[PDB]
């Protein structure tokens, strides 16, 4: 057997718009050295590539848009290790980088309950300025492969027998599950 | 809360030469995550839906494999080079999810004994 692992010190970054920077720790939890390769997708990450030894942790700096709404990027952190079949893997651990204006006054959980639902697909409506990063979602007591709902917007889910109850939990800023909300549609 | 992701690769049985289809090449356990579409296995060949293994003798003998799994008993699959081979998007099992790397075949055929390799990136979008 072969083992792989990359740990990022947080599961999301809330990045205050125009702030100087934030720090995130990365750990190589394995017994061999890796190169850590860090990227932002749709900001600088220093260092973008560096050697991280077995069992060691280091730190990355993330440094800087709409002013009414959050914006979303991804930080991805990859550990590159050093008929017969031989396969090598590398984990590329990606987390949400949520760019949040100071003007926005609150957090996502204050607006979690405001999600409204329609069928037309199961369509969620988000009147808040935040991404609603839903971590758990059901309809008719049936599980729906989940996704975030963008700020001031909607998102459409494929439907999974006449039942009309939607329940959801967003994922909060600390990466925890938020309270269960429930509504008839 | 940290975002930890792990992978474990357990090797399957030896493959003997055409090779048989649906052979269990090996088993992957992905763990640590807090959906199947959030996981993408990629390689240099970049063939949609399959991971490609290439010989090391400079003759460019290739075969393909799929990556598949079972949900709480529908067939499911992560993205492989950006696309799903079977199933709808589903939530992964709590804690960890097993995926089976299974042989397809050789488009060219005429394989030779020896070592075949692939380098696979596993991207997870938490």
């Amino acid at each position: 057997s072969k083992e792989y692992g990359v740990t990022i010190g947080e599961s999301r970054i809330i990045y205050p718009l125009d702030a100087a920077g934030v720090m995130v720790s990365v750990k190589n939890t394995q017994d061999y050295p890796v190169l850590i390769q860090s990227r932002i997708y749709d900001f600088v990450v220093t260092p973008p590539l560096f050697r991280l030894d077995a069992k060691q942790q280091n730190s990355l700096r993330i440094a800087q848009f709409p002013r009414d709404k959050e914006s979303l990027k991804w930080l991805c952190v990859k550990g590159i290790p050093p008929v017969g079949v031989f396969v090598q893997f590398a984990i590329n651990n990606c987390i949400k980088l949520l760019v949040r204006p100071n003007e926005l006054k609150g957090t996502p959980i204050q607006f979690a309950e405001n999600l409204s639902w329609k069928v037309d697909k199961l369509i969620a409506e988000n009147p808040s300025p935040f991404y609603m990063n839903i971590g758990e979602l059901t309809f008719g007591g049936k599980s729906i492969p989940s996704h975030y709902i963008p700020p001031k917007s909607t998102w459409a889910f494929d439907l999974p027998a006449g039942a009309r109850n939607v329940s959801w939990r967003i994922i909060n800023d600390q990466g925890g599950l938020d309270r269960l909300y429930s509504k008839n549609v | 809360e940290p975002a930890r992701i792990t992978l474990t690769y357990k090797e399957g049985a030896p493959i003997t030469i055409n090779i048989d289809t649906e052979l269990l090449v090996g088993t992957l356990t992905l763990g640590g995550y807090k959906t199947s579409t959030s996981v993408n296995f990629t390689d240099a060949a970049g063939d949609p839906m399959y991971l490609t293994f290439t010989s090391q003798d400079g003759n460019n003998h290739q075969f393909t494999t799929k990556v598949i799994g079972k949900d709480s008993d529908f067939d499911i699959s992560p993205k492989v080079n950006g696309e799903n081979l079977v199933g709808d998007d589903v939530v992964l099992a709590t804690g960890s999810q097993d995926f089976f790397v299974r042989s397809i075949g050789s488009k060219g055929g005429k394989l030779a004994a020896g070592k075949y390799t692939d380098a696979v990136t596993v991207t997870v979008s938490n």
